[PDB]
RNA sequence: GUAUGUCUAAAGUUAGCUCUUAUUUACUAACAAACUAG
RNA sequence: GAAUCUCUUUGCCUUUUGGCUUAGAUCAAGUGUAGUAUCUGUUCUUUGUAACA
């Protein structure tokens, strides 16, 4: 397990890339640290880290310190200081996002800070007024680097990759429409996921173009919209009201 | 002659049908091309055969004067040029825009023009020939003049420009300030008319002259032609107009006075209408239904 | 005449509309006056007042149809219009 | 200038807490406007820090507090106080949310407490709406039938797992199927141990088959047109059962 | 007549040409807006959402 | 010729009359015989 | 005798002139090509009966 070893480094300081970006335009901008003149070819890219959860997870000095804020770049696989990093190496589990019971609807699980609404791209850290579960997954053309596959084994690819990030709710895959829709169990193994598959590529190893895995852009995890079929909007409503009635219970114990 | 009664029922597609032609002066085939499904061909009654190879709907499906193949727009960034008799791939073409209507010149089965929604036209051969950027907005609908040589292209602007046998420059480019559009456009068969559609829920009449200026009172008013890619057509050697419109009905015109002779209350906007070269009283419609009404 | 005589006049008028078509409750601590009002009443003024406003609408018409000195548009002889009632 | 609403819980089990105020701190997240803004820590040694997040408008606007962002006097959610009060007093009392930056601000310095701010504010109307609570509170591979689209994919692993002593699980939702998987071959003659059986979740049935077929996503179906199709005839398959 | 023409041309010149490019970009407005609906309507009839 | 304005998928959100045709006239053009803008 | 509809007149203005200064200021001295717009000239037109499902 992980409460047992001590977290690795999973980068070395010189082996991190660069934080200049890769050159879209003619000269680097020093304040916004962007580039201008020119806006031709993509900003995003396929992210060279992955995360692999059981072999890098441990023990921080953040189970040393008591903090319970998860580390942004043990999801993205990239820290460098790994067993002396402040925040948590781990998947979040059940005691750890419970210790976060006071403070996940407002910050999220990596101390980023929760905004109004949602962005109009539906991506970022979230909103504080839906207790938002679930995950859009698309960018899945160029995460298999546009390979024709079936259906069945993509929702089996993307189910198996976001196992590795806590507990799920439901997984479905839209084949008319290219995407899933990741739900979980709480809202801070979303919020982890969602920085966990930023970006990464549903390639297998086992496949031809491993070598050829960092060519186009990768996923598109971001925060989904309810589900607005009436049946999900039942269960939806149901779910709400059974949680209300726990609340319920719950006012009537404290007065 | 006028179309008077819904004669025939050829069931088509449960979708669209989204385009209807004919062979030019044999009056023996049709083209459907539906929303999901691949195109069928009716006849006169019985049917032929799919043509797989489509995922997206389609917008035009435009014959040539040899008629042996067929040219389908589709909305999935692809032209096809599909034979008639067997159905094999002469090209494809894999774009960069979703393809307006897709013709070709009357002399040679080698030249031939793609429309498309990135403000470009695209002529080919039997493999690109030569561009054509004039027009600001996706361009929507295209003809051509008397055998050919040349080339009439209209877009989501009102301008209407002619063109030439590849030659960038227009000789005319026609625009005023109240047009809204001309989104389709037929050859009126005398060789000599212009008439387009124009979402004024009227259908304009310009001439072919060097001297290309509009002729009053030759405009059809009395529609419901304002946001659907609806058609028009022409009979026999000229005689009236039929165009469908988004009331499901069917509106048919003379041409000296261009008044109303019948509203037809056919079972959704009807948008494709084409006569016969043969038969000289009836008219072929479709609407977003997929059942094809014969008038 | 004046504003006051003619909202006097048009009360005499909707007494005479009506003349040819012819409990209170509270709670203790909002405070709100609830009343019992009957749904042919209520109705019965709706559609009252839309036939003034649709009867008005159409006199206005009526008086927006009749053209019979020197104008170049629809708003210039609304504005000759003017000058002639200017003009006694 | 008013002090701020921070409730018992965000500044926690102390009694001697220094917060440090900065005047027009930063823009809130609700209205953006900037106001005082109040950081602290919990503990003295805390490795988090603590700061106010809304202004006190926005904050008596929805009677909540500043850090934790819940209810002042319930210490809960806007979203779910506010359906509280539409299950009790039978009128959909909803917290009208800004989108536009003027009408955030517009929304903001009107004098005003919007949504199910007002029960909650004063402890009268407060305990009345809570014993009307209470008067309502009066008021090695194996395959799964029988799984509603209410039955997560977590409870089927919780419930397997709390009856065994501690693996993985791919369940189709619309097709309403379940399937689970694992690698030791002590753990399939355990699972038969611990027992086409019944899995008793919250009394929802959930029946059990061993499965010697080795299962991917595509055997519970290849698209969504199969998955309605196998739901119905499994759920005939079930009343053959029944 | 072609001096009485232009001058029953002249005496039509009530908008300026500002008002007379607004009148046309309102138009166009109306044009775009109209095809926007035509396309939607299209790909609706098709089902892409 | 400027100011300035407008367009631009890489990323997929869940069920008398009708007509051809020429002359004339009017307004426009950084289009021609190295440079000129509010 | 009670009242509806249509007109005529009156009253309300109903798409009803929404700043200023030196009337704010000064007015072609060509051609060819082209575009746009208009005039004039020119030609053409005026149903019963029977059987079967
Ligand atoms: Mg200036
Ligand atoms: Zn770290
Ligand atoms: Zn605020
Ligand atoms: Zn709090």
């Amino acid at each position: 397990s992980w409460r047992d070893k001590s977290a690795k480094v999973q980068v070395k300081e010189s082996e991190l890339p660069s934080s200049i970006p890769a050159q879209t335009g003619l000269t680097f901008n020093i304040w916004y640290n962007k580039w201008s003149q020119g806006f031709a070819g993509n900003t995003r890219f396929v992210s060279p880290f992955a995360l692999q959860p059981q072999l890098h997870s441990g023990k921080t000095r953040g189970d040393n310190d008591g903090q319970l804020f998860f580390c942004l770049f043990f999801a993205k696989g990239m820290c460098c200081l790994g067993p002396k990093c402040e925040y948590l190496h781990h998947i979040p589990d059940e005691e750890d996002i419970g210790k976060l019971a006071l403070r996940t609807e407002v910050l999220d699980c990596f101390g980023r800070e929760k905004f109004a609404d949602y962005r109009e791209d539906m991506g970022g850290i979230g909103s504080f007024r839906k207790k938002n579960k679930t995950l859009y997954v698309g960018g899945i053309d160029g995460a298999l680097n546009s390979k024709h596959l079936k259906p069945a084994q993509i929702e089996s690819r993307i189910r198996f990759v976001f196992s590795r990030l806590g507990d799920i709710d439901r997984i479905r895959y839209v084949e008319s429409k290219n995407c899933g829709f990741v739900k979980f169990k709480y809202q801070a193994n979303a919020e982890f996921a969602k920085e966990a598959m930023s970006n990464q590529t549903l390639l297998l190893p086992s496949d031809k173009e491993w070598d050829d895995r960092r060519e186009g852009t990768g996923l598109l995890v971001k925060w989904a919209n309810e589900d607005p079929d009436p049946a999900a909007q039942k269960r939806l409503q149901e779910e709400l009201k059974l949680e209300s009635l726990n609340m319920m219970v719950h006012l009537i114990n404290n007065n | 002659y006028l179309p008077k009664k819904v004669i025939r029922n050829y069931p088509g597609h449960p979708e669209g049908t989204t385009a209807l032609k004919f062979l030019p002066k044999t009056g023996h085939l049709i083209l459907s091309g539906g929303n999901d499904h691949t195109i069928k061909i009716w006849d006169f009654y019985e049917c032929l055969r799919d043509f797989q190879g489509h995922n997206k709907p389609i917008k035009a499906l435009r014959f040539t004067e040899d008629c042996q193949s067929f040219l389908s727009s589709s909305f999935d960034r692809s032209v096809k040029i599909w034979d008639t008799e067997t159905g094999k791939v002469k090209t494809r073409l894999h774009l960069n825009s979703t393809p307006a209507d897709v013709e070709s010149r009357p002399t040679n089965p080698h030249e031939f023009i793609v429309g498309l929604s990135n403000s470009k036209i695209l002529h080919y051969d039997d493999g690109l020939v030569q561009t054509y950027d004039h027009h600001l907005s996706s361009i929507l609908a295209l003809k051509y003049f008397p055998d050919g040589s040349k080339f009439i292209s209209s877009s989501e602007d009102k301008t209407v420009r002619i063109w030439e046998n590849q030659i960038n420059v227009p000789i005319k480019q026609i625009s005023d300030t109240a047009q809204h559009s001309m989104p389709f456009l037929n050859v009126h068969p005398s060789q000599n008319y212009f008439c387009a559609q124009s979402m004024d829920n009227r259908i304009y009449s310009f001439s072919l002259k060097p001297k290309y200026k509009r002729h009053p009172k030759k405009i059809f008013k009395g529609h419901s032609s304002a946001g659907y890619g609806i058609s028009l057509a022409f009979s026999g050697d000229g005689r009236y107009i039929c165009s469908g419109d988004s009331k499901s009905r069917l509106f048919t015109w003379d041409w000296n006075t261009s008044r109303l002779l019948n509203n037809i209350k056919i079972p959704k906007p009807i948008t494709q209408v084409d006569w016969h070269p043969q038969e000289t009283s009836k008219v072929i419609c479709s609407g977003a239904a997929g059942k094809i009404y014969v008038c | 005449i004046s504003y006051d005589q003619l909202a006097k006049l048009s009360y005499e008028k909707t007494l005479r509309n009506l003349a040819t078509q012819t409990k209170v409750q509270k709670d203790t601590k909002t405070g709100k006056i609830t009343i019992a009002d009957d749904d042919k009443l209520v109705n019965k003024l709706a559609v009252s007042l839309q036939s003034e406003s649709k009867k008005r609408y159409e006199a206005r018409k009526r008086q927006m149809q009749n053209a019979k000195e020197s104008f170049i548009n629809d708003k210039n002889k609304q504005f000759n219009e003017k000058l002639s009632r200017e003009s006694k | 200038e008013p002090p701020p609403n921070i409730c018992e819980q965000c500044l926690g089990d102390e009694a001697n807490i220094r917060m440090t105020k900065i005047p027009q701190g930063s823009e809130c997240k609700i209205c953006t406007l900037p106001f005082t803004l109040y950081h602290f820590k919990t503990s003295k040694r805390s490795n988090n820090i603590i700061k106010t997040l809304i202004c006190v408008r926005c904050a008596t606007q929805r009677n909540i507090c500043q850090c934790c962002m819940l209810d002042s006097r319930w210490h809960i959610p806007i979203q779910l106080r506010d359906h509280l009060i539409s299950l009790v007093n039978e009128e959909n009392v909803m917290t009208e949310e800004a989108k536009n930056d003027m009408m955030k601000r517009f929304l903001s310095l009107k004098n005003v407490k919007l949504g199910g701010a007002q029960i909650t504010s004063d402890p009268s109307e407060a305990d009345n709406i809570v014993d009307k609570l209470k008067n309502i509170l009066l008021r090695k591979s194996f395959f799964l039938y029988n799984i509603d689209a209410s039955i997560p994919e977590w409870k089927i692993t919780d419930t397997v797992s709390q009856l065994l002593g501690i693996l993985s699980l791919i369940v189709n939702h619309k097709a309403k199927c379940g399937g689970l998987r694992f690698q030791s071959s002590e753990l399939g003659e355990r699972f038969v141990s611990k027992i086409r059986g019944v899995l008793l979740i919250d009394r929802f049935r959930i029946f059990i088959i061993p499965w010697s077929s080795g299962f991917s996503a595509a055997s519970f179906g290849t698209n969504t047109a199969e998955n309605i199709k196998l739901s119905l005839s499994l759920n005939k398959l079930i009343q053959l059962e029944l | 007549k072609e001096m009485l023409a232009e001058a029953r041309a002249r005496l039509l010149n009530t908008q300026g040409k500002k008002a007379t490019r607004k009148i046309r970009e309102r138009m166009l407005e109306e044009s775009k807006r109209i095809a926007e609906l035509q396309k939607r309507r299209e790909l609706k009839q098709a089902g892409i959402n």
